[PDB]
Protein backbone atom coordinates (compact mmCIF):
# COMPACT_ATOMS: atom_id res chain seq x y z
CA UNK A 1 0.00 0.00 0.00
CA UNK A 2 2.35 2.81 1.17
CA UNK A 3 5.44 1.02 -0.21
CA UNK A 4 7.25 1.56 -3.52
CA UNK A 5 8.48 -0.68 -6.32
CA UNK A 6 10.80 -3.42 -4.96
CA UNK A 7 9.76 -2.74 -1.37
CA UNK A 8 7.33 -5.01 0.45
CA UNK A 9 4.90 -3.73 3.07
CA UNK A 10 4.56 -5.51 6.40
CA UNK A 11 3.31 -4.13 9.70
CA UNK A 12 4.47 -0.52 9.65
CA UNK A 13 7.59 -1.02 7.52
CA UNK A 14 8.80 -1.27 3.95
CA UNK A 15 11.35 -4.01 3.28
CA UNK A 16 13.74 -4.17 0.32
CA UNK A 17 15.74 -7.24 -0.69
CA UNK A 18 18.83 -6.60 -2.78
CA UNK A 19 21.08 -9.23 -4.36
CA UNK A 20 24.23 -7.19 -4.13
CA UNK A 21 27.10 -9.21 -2.68
CA UNK A 22 28.68 -6.75 -0.25
CA UNK A 23 30.53 -6.55 3.05
CA UNK A 24 28.50 -5.71 6.16
CA UNK A 25 29.66 -2.07 6.25
CA UNK A 26 29.23 -1.72 2.49
CA UNK A 27 25.68 -3.04 2.91
CA UNK A 28 25.03 -0.52 5.70
CA UNK A 29 26.21 2.17 3.28
CA UNK A 30 23.95 0.85 0.54
CA UNK A 31 20.90 1.09 2.81
CA UNK A 32 21.44 4.72 3.90
CA UNK A 33 22.09 5.58 0.24
CA UNK A 34 18.36 4.85 0.02
CA UNK A 35 17.54 6.55 3.33
CA UNK A 36 17.10 3.11 4.86
CA UNK A 37 18.49 0.87 7.61
CA UNK A 38 19.76 -2.71 7.68
CA UNK A 39 16.97 -4.87 9.13
CA UNK A 40 16.07 -5.11 12.80
CA UNK A 41 14.55 -8.42 13.94
CA UNK A 42 13.14 -8.08 17.45
CA UNK A 43 10.38 -10.67 17.48
CA UNK A 44 9.51 -14.17 16.31
CA UNK A 45 6.75 -12.85 14.03
CA UNK A 46 9.20 -10.95 11.81
CA UNK A 47 11.51 -14.02 11.73
CA UNK A 48 8.76 -16.04 10.02
CA UNK A 49 7.90 -13.30 7.53
CA UNK A 50 11.53 -12.87 6.50
CA UNK A 51 12.15 -16.60 6.05
CA UNK A 52 8.98 -16.75 3.91
CA UNK A 53 10.40 -13.99 1.70
CA UNK A 54 13.84 -15.41 1.02
CA UNK A 55 16.10 -18.36 1.72
CA UNK A 56 19.38 -16.78 0.60
CA UNK A 57 21.95 -15.55 3.13
CA UNK A 58 21.41 -11.80 3.73
CA UNK A 59 23.07 -9.38 6.13
CA UNK A 60 20.94 -7.94 8.93
CA UNK A 61 21.59 -4.86 11.08
CA UNK A 62 22.97 -6.77 14.10
CA UNK A 63 26.58 -6.17 15.11
CA UNK A 64 28.84 -5.78 18.11
CA UNK A 65 30.87 -2.59 17.97
CA UNK A 66 33.89 -4.56 19.18
CA UNK A 67 34.53 -8.29 19.44
CA UNK A 68 33.03 -9.96 22.53
CA UNK A 69 30.67 -7.06 23.33
CA UNK A 70 26.84 -7.12 23.34
CA UNK A 71 24.84 -7.51 20.12
CA UNK A 72 23.05 -4.34 18.97
CA UNK A 73 20.84 -3.27 16.11
CA UNK A 74 21.41 -0.26 13.86
CA UNK A 75 19.40 1.93 16.18
CA UNK A 76 21.75 1.17 19.07
CA UNK A 77 19.28 -1.03 20.95
CA UNK A 78 20.47 -4.38 22.29
CA UNK A 79 18.97 -7.64 20.96
CA UNK A 80 15.96 -8.60 23.14
CA UNK A 81 16.39 -11.50 25.57
CA UNK A 82 13.66 -13.42 23.72
CA UNK A 83 15.68 -13.19 20.51
CA UNK A 84 18.82 -14.98 21.77
CA UNK A 85 17.11 -18.26 20.77
CA UNK A 86 17.55 -17.07 17.17
CA UNK A 87 21.24 -16.13 17.40
CA UNK A 88 23.48 -19.06 16.51
CA UNK A 89 27.05 -19.92 17.60
CA UNK A 90 30.03 -17.77 16.69
CA UNK A 91 33.61 -16.85 17.50
CA UNK A 92 34.65 -13.82 19.55
CA UNK A 93 35.90 -11.94 16.49
CA UNK A 94 32.85 -12.57 14.35
CA UNK A 95 31.13 -9.23 14.89
CA UNK A 96 28.34 -8.85 12.30
CA UNK A 97 25.37 -11.18 11.67
CA UNK A 98 23.52 -12.47 8.63
CA UNK A 99 20.08 -14.10 8.55
CA UNK A 100 19.56 -17.42 6.82
CA UNK A 101 16.48 -19.69 6.89
CA UNK A 102 15.16 -18.33 10.20
CA UNK A 103 18.40 -17.99 12.18
CA UNK A 104 20.96 -15.22 12.65
CA UNK A 105 24.61 -16.21 12.37
CA UNK A 106 27.66 -14.22 13.59
CA UNK A 107 30.37 -14.03 10.95
CA UNK A 108 33.32 -11.98 9.70
CA UNK A 109 32.20 -8.48 8.74
CA UNK A 110 34.54 -8.42 5.67
CA UNK A 111 32.80 -11.40 4.08
CA UNK A 112 30.37 -10.76 1.24
CA UNK A 113 26.64 -11.46 1.37
CA UNK A 114 23.40 -10.18 -0.14
CA UNK A 115 21.39 -7.75 1.98
CA UNK A 116 18.07 -6.24 2.89
CA UNK A 117 16.96 -2.79 4.04
CA UNK A 118 14.04 -1.37 6.03
CA UNK A 119 12.24 2.04 5.98
CA UNK A 120 9.23 3.20 8.03
CA UNK A 121 6.14 3.05 5.84
CA UNK A 122 4.97 6.52 4.81
CA UNK B 1 7.70 -81.50 -38.09
CA UNK B 2 5.03 -78.95 -37.16
CA UNK B 3 1.38 -79.88 -36.91
CA UNK B 4 -0.92 -79.08 -39.83
CA UNK B 5 -1.27 -75.32 -40.34
CA UNK B 6 2.12 -74.59 -38.75
CA UNK B 7 5.32 -73.65 -40.57
CA UNK B 8 8.86 -74.63 -39.61
CA UNK B 9 11.83 -72.36 -39.29
CA UNK B 10 15.02 -72.79 -37.30
CA UNK B 11 13.64 -75.43 -34.88
CA UNK B 12 10.37 -73.57 -34.23
CA UNK B 13 6.79 -73.74 -35.49
CA UNK B 14 4.87 -70.61 -36.55
CA UNK B 15 1.21 -69.87 -37.34
CA UNK B 16 -0.49 -66.67 -38.48
CA UNK B 17 -4.08 -65.88 -37.47
CA UNK B 18 -6.09 -63.28 -39.28
CA UNK B 19 -8.68 -62.45 -36.73
CA UNK B 20 -8.45 -59.19 -34.72
CA UNK B 21 -7.74 -59.57 -31.00
CA UNK B 22 -6.18 -57.26 -28.45
CA UNK B 23 -2.59 -58.01 -27.39
CA UNK B 24 -3.65 -59.76 -24.17
CA UNK B 25 -6.32 -61.91 -25.83
CA UNK B 26 -3.77 -62.77 -28.55
CA UNK B 27 -1.10 -63.95 -26.09
CA UNK B 28 -3.60 -66.19 -24.26
CA UNK B 29 -4.98 -67.55 -27.59
CA UNK B 30 -1.44 -68.68 -28.36
CA UNK B 31 -1.11 -70.10 -24.82
CA UNK B 32 -4.27 -72.11 -25.18
CA UNK B 33 -3.17 -73.70 -28.51
CA UNK B 34 -2.99 -77.58 -28.53
CA UNK B 35 0.74 -77.13 -28.63
CA UNK B 36 1.10 -74.32 -26.05
CA UNK B 37 2.52 -71.25 -27.85
CA UNK B 38 3.37 -67.51 -27.44
CA UNK B 39 3.21 -64.40 -29.60
CA UNK B 40 6.05 -64.58 -32.13
CA UNK B 41 9.36 -63.20 -30.91
CA UNK B 42 12.20 -62.03 -33.15
CA UNK B 43 15.80 -62.93 -32.37
CA UNK B 44 17.28 -62.01 -35.75
CA UNK B 45 16.62 -60.03 -38.96
CA UNK B 46 16.49 -63.33 -40.90
CA UNK B 47 13.72 -64.67 -38.64
CA UNK B 48 11.76 -61.44 -39.10
CA UNK B 49 12.21 -61.75 -42.91
CA UNK B 50 10.88 -65.31 -42.73
CA UNK B 51 7.85 -64.36 -40.62
CA UNK B 52 6.79 -61.54 -42.98
CA UNK B 53 7.28 -64.05 -45.81
CA UNK B 54 4.67 -66.17 -43.93
CA UNK B 55 2.38 -63.21 -43.10
CA UNK B 56 2.19 -61.87 -46.64
CA UNK B 57 -0.07 -64.51 -48.27
CA UNK B 58 -2.19 -64.81 -45.20
CA UNK B 59 -2.34 -61.66 -43.25
CA UNK B 60 -1.59 -58.88 -45.77
CA UNK B 61 -1.86 -56.05 -44.76
CA UNK B 62 -3.16 -56.27 -41.28
CA UNK B 63 -1.24 -55.02 -38.30
CA UNK B 64 0.13 -58.15 -36.56
CA UNK B 65 0.95 -58.51 -32.89
CA UNK B 66 4.47 -59.54 -31.93
CA UNK B 67 5.39 -60.62 -28.38
CA UNK B 68 6.22 -57.22 -26.80
CA UNK B 69 3.91 -55.46 -24.34
CA UNK B 70 4.24 -52.51 -21.89
CA UNK B 71 7.17 -51.21 -23.90
CA UNK B 72 7.35 -47.92 -22.04
CA UNK B 73 6.99 -49.30 -18.56
CA UNK B 74 10.30 -50.36 -17.04
CA UNK B 75 12.54 -47.68 -18.52
CA UNK B 76 15.17 -46.30 -16.20
CA UNK B 77 13.38 -42.93 -15.84
CA UNK B 78 15.47 -40.19 -14.22
CA UNK B 79 15.42 -36.41 -13.74
CA UNK B 80 18.05 -34.50 -15.67
CA UNK B 81 19.06 -32.74 -12.44
CA UNK B 82 19.66 -36.12 -10.75
CA UNK B 83 16.84 -35.76 -8.25
CA UNK B 84 14.96 -38.86 -7.13
CA UNK B 85 11.97 -40.05 -9.06
CA UNK B 86 10.03 -40.38 -5.81
CA UNK B 87 6.76 -38.57 -6.57
CA UNK B 88 5.15 -40.09 -9.69
CA UNK B 89 2.51 -38.70 -12.18
CA UNK B 90 2.15 -40.98 -15.22
CA UNK B 91 -0.44 -41.77 -17.67
CA UNK B 92 -2.60 -44.33 -17.92
CA UNK B 93 -1.70 -46.12 -21.16
CA UNK B 94 0.00 -49.30 -22.24
CA UNK B 95 1.79 -49.79 -25.53
CA UNK B 96 2.49 -53.02 -27.40
CA UNK B 97 4.46 -53.76 -30.57
CA UNK B 98 3.24 -54.87 -33.98
CA UNK B 99 4.30 -54.94 -37.64
CA UNK B 100 2.38 -54.72 -40.97
CA UNK B 101 1.76 -58.08 -42.66
CA UNK B 102 3.97 -56.73 -45.48
CA UNK B 103 7.10 -55.03 -43.95
CA UNK B 104 9.60 -55.78 -41.13
CA UNK B 105 9.27 -52.41 -39.41
CA UNK B 106 7.76 -52.34 -35.89
CA UNK B 107 4.94 -50.09 -34.74
CA UNK B 108 3.93 -49.07 -31.23
CA UNK B 109 0.21 -49.42 -30.61
CA UNK B 110 -2.23 -49.14 -27.73
CA UNK B 111 -2.41 -52.67 -26.26
CA UNK B 112 -6.20 -52.58 -26.32
CA UNK B 113 -6.37 -52.30 -30.06
CA UNK B 114 -7.31 -55.22 -32.18
CA UNK B 115 -5.30 -56.80 -34.95
CA UNK B 116 -3.92 -60.10 -36.05
CA UNK B 117 -1.05 -62.16 -34.62
CA UNK B 118 1.40 -65.07 -35.10
CA UNK B 119 2.01 -67.84 -32.55
CA UNK B 120 5.39 -69.58 -32.16
CA UNK B 121 6.74 -72.57 -30.21
CA UNK B 122 9.95 -74.58 -30.11
CA UNK B 123 9.53 -77.94 -31.86
CA UNK C 1 10.61 -16.78 -2.17
CA UNK C 2 11.44 -13.72 -4.22
CA UNK C 3 15.25 -13.91 -4.70
CA UNK C 4 14.90 -14.89 -8.33
CA UNK C 5 16.37 -13.32 -11.48
CA UNK C 6 14.14 -11.31 -13.84
CA UNK C 7 12.13 -13.67 -16.07
CA UNK C 8 12.23 -16.34 -13.38
CA UNK C 9 9.34 -17.12 -11.00
CA UNK C 10 9.87 -18.47 -7.46
CA UNK C 11 7.82 -21.20 -5.91
CA UNK C 12 9.35 -23.37 -3.14
CA UNK C 13 13.19 -23.16 -2.89
CA UNK C 14 13.47 -22.89 -6.69
CA UNK C 15 13.23 -20.42 -9.61
CA UNK C 16 11.28 -21.38 -12.74
CA UNK C 17 10.89 -20.19 -16.35
CA UNK C 18 8.92 -21.44 -19.34
CA UNK C 19 10.65 -20.60 -22.60
CA UNK C 20 8.40 -20.53 -25.68
CA UNK C 21 11.28 -21.37 -28.11
CA UNK C 22 10.83 -24.77 -29.66
CA UNK C 23 13.70 -27.10 -29.02
CA UNK C 24 14.39 -30.74 -29.06
CA UNK C 25 14.64 -32.17 -25.51
CA UNK C 26 18.45 -32.17 -25.64
CA UNK C 27 18.64 -28.60 -26.96
CA UNK C 28 16.26 -27.59 -24.13
CA UNK C 29 18.44 -29.23 -21.46
CA UNK C 30 21.58 -27.53 -22.87
CA UNK C 31 19.80 -24.19 -22.99
CA UNK C 32 18.83 -24.58 -19.33
CA UNK C 33 22.41 -25.47 -18.30
CA UNK C 34 23.60 -22.39 -20.17
CA UNK C 35 21.32 -20.16 -18.05
CA UNK C 36 23.77 -21.13 -15.41
CA UNK C 37 24.33 -21.43 -12.28
CA UNK C 38 23.27 -25.06 -12.67
CA UNK C 39 19.85 -24.75 -14.42
CA UNK C 40 18.12 -27.86 -15.85
CA UNK C 41 14.87 -28.84 -17.47
CA UNK C 42 12.34 -28.88 -14.61
CA UNK C 43 12.00 -31.74 -12.15
CA UNK C 44 8.55 -32.18 -10.59
CA UNK C 45 8.79 -33.62 -7.09
CA UNK C 46 5.32 -32.85 -5.78
CA UNK C 47 1.65 -32.04 -6.27
CA UNK C 48 2.21 -28.39 -5.27
CA UNK C 49 5.04 -27.97 -7.81
CA UNK C 50 2.98 -29.70 -10.52
CA UNK C 51 0.23 -27.21 -9.76
CA UNK C 52 2.80 -24.37 -9.84
CA UNK C 53 4.51 -25.40 -13.09
CA UNK C 54 1.05 -25.83 -14.66
CA UNK C 55 0.01 -22.34 -13.54
CA UNK C 56 3.29 -20.88 -14.78
CA UNK C 57 2.70 -22.24 -18.29
CA UNK C 58 -1.02 -21.37 -18.49
CA UNK C 59 0.11 -17.89 -17.60
CA UNK C 60 2.53 -17.56 -20.51
CA UNK C 61 0.29 -16.37 -23.40
CA UNK C 62 2.98 -16.85 -26.05
CA UNK C 63 2.70 -20.56 -25.07
CA UNK C 64 0.96 -20.69 -27.50
CA UNK C 65 -1.40 -22.94 -28.91
CA UNK C 66 1.38 -25.38 -27.79
CA UNK C 67 0.79 -29.14 -27.44
CA UNK C 68 3.78 -30.15 -25.35
CA UNK C 69 6.26 -28.66 -22.94
CA UNK C 70 9.50 -30.45 -22.16
CA UNK C 71 10.42 -31.27 -18.61
CA UNK C 72 13.60 -32.98 -17.39
CA UNK C 73 12.44 -36.59 -17.50
CA UNK C 74 14.49 -38.96 -19.65
CA UNK C 75 14.86 -42.77 -19.63
CA UNK C 76 18.43 -44.09 -19.10
CA UNK C 77 17.66 -46.18 -21.16
CA UNK C 78 19.62 -48.20 -22.40
CA UNK C 79 18.16 -50.36 -25.20
CA UNK C 80 15.94 -49.11 -28.10
CA UNK C 81 12.81 -49.80 -26.03
CA UNK C 82 12.26 -50.67 -22.38
CA UNK C 83 10.61 -54.08 -22.41
CA UNK C 84 13.58 -56.32 -21.71
CA UNK C 85 12.04 -59.69 -22.62
CA UNK C 86 9.68 -61.14 -25.19
CA UNK C 87 6.51 -62.75 -23.87
CA UNK C 88 8.12 -66.18 -24.32
CA UNK C 89 10.54 -65.10 -21.57
CA UNK C 90 13.64 -64.83 -23.71
CA UNK C 91 15.65 -61.60 -23.63
CA UNK C 92 15.37 -58.90 -26.29
CA UNK C 93 18.38 -59.24 -28.59
CA UNK C 94 17.67 -58.01 -32.11
CA UNK C 95 15.67 -54.81 -32.22
CA UNK C 96 14.09 -53.18 -35.24
CA UNK C 97 13.53 -49.51 -34.40
CA UNK C 98 12.00 -45.39 -35.95
CA UNK C 99 11.33 -42.72 -33.33
CA UNK C 100 11.17 -43.62 -29.70
CA UNK C 101 9.30 -42.15 -26.70
CA UNK C 102 12.09 -41.83 -24.09
CA UNK C 103 11.66 -38.21 -22.95
CA UNK C 104 8.89 -36.77 -20.75
CA UNK C 105 6.66 -33.85 -21.47
CA UNK C 106 3.61 -32.07 -20.12
CA UNK C 107 0.61 -31.94 -22.43
CA UNK C 108 -1.99 -29.23 -23.21
CA UNK C 109 -4.91 -31.69 -23.28
CA UNK C 110 -3.97 -33.02 -19.85
CA UNK C 111 -3.71 -29.54 -18.19
CA UNK C 112 0.15 -29.51 -18.16
CA UNK C 113 0.30 -31.81 -15.15
CA UNK C 114 0.22 -35.47 -16.12
CA UNK C 115 3.44 -36.76 -17.71
CA UNK C 116 3.61 -38.14 -21.22
CA UNK C 117 6.55 -40.02 -22.66
CA UNK C 118 7.20 -38.47 -26.05
CA UNK C 119 9.76 -38.38 -28.91
CA UNK C 120 13.01 -36.67 -27.81
CA UNK C 121 13.80 -35.08 -31.19
CA UNK C 122 10.47 -33.24 -31.39
CA UNK C 123 10.81 -29.50 -31.00
CA UNK C 124 8.72 -27.95 -28.18
CA UNK C 125 8.63 -25.20 -25.51
CA UNK C 126 10.15 -26.14 -22.15
CA UNK C 127 10.43 -25.22 -18.46
CA UNK C 128 13.78 -24.78 -16.65
CA UNK C 129 14.30 -25.04 -12.89
CA UNK C 130 17.09 -23.37 -10.97
CA UNK C 131 18.46 -23.11 -7.43
CA UNK C 132 18.68 -19.41 -6.43
CA UNK C 133 22.25 -18.11 -6.76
Amino acid sequence: SPCDTNWRYYGDSCYGFFRHNLTWEESKQYCTDMNATLLKIDNRNIVEYIKARTHLIRWVGLSRQKSNEVWKWEDGSVISENMFEFLEDGKGNMNCAYFHNGKMHPTFCENKHYLMCERKAG
Amino acid sequence: DCPSGWSSYEGHCYKPFNEPKNWADAERFCKLQPKHSHLVSFQSAEEADFVVKLTRPRLKANLVWMGLSNIWHGCNWQWSDGARLNYKDWQEQSECLAFRGVHTEWLNMDCSSTCSFVCKFKA
Amino acid sequence: LEDCDFGWSPYDQHCYQAFNEQKTWDEAEKFCRAQENGAHLASIESNGEADFVSWLISQKDELADEDYVWIGLRAQNKEQQCSSEWSDGSSVSYENLLHTKKCGALEKLTGFRKWVNYYCEQMHAFVCKLLPY
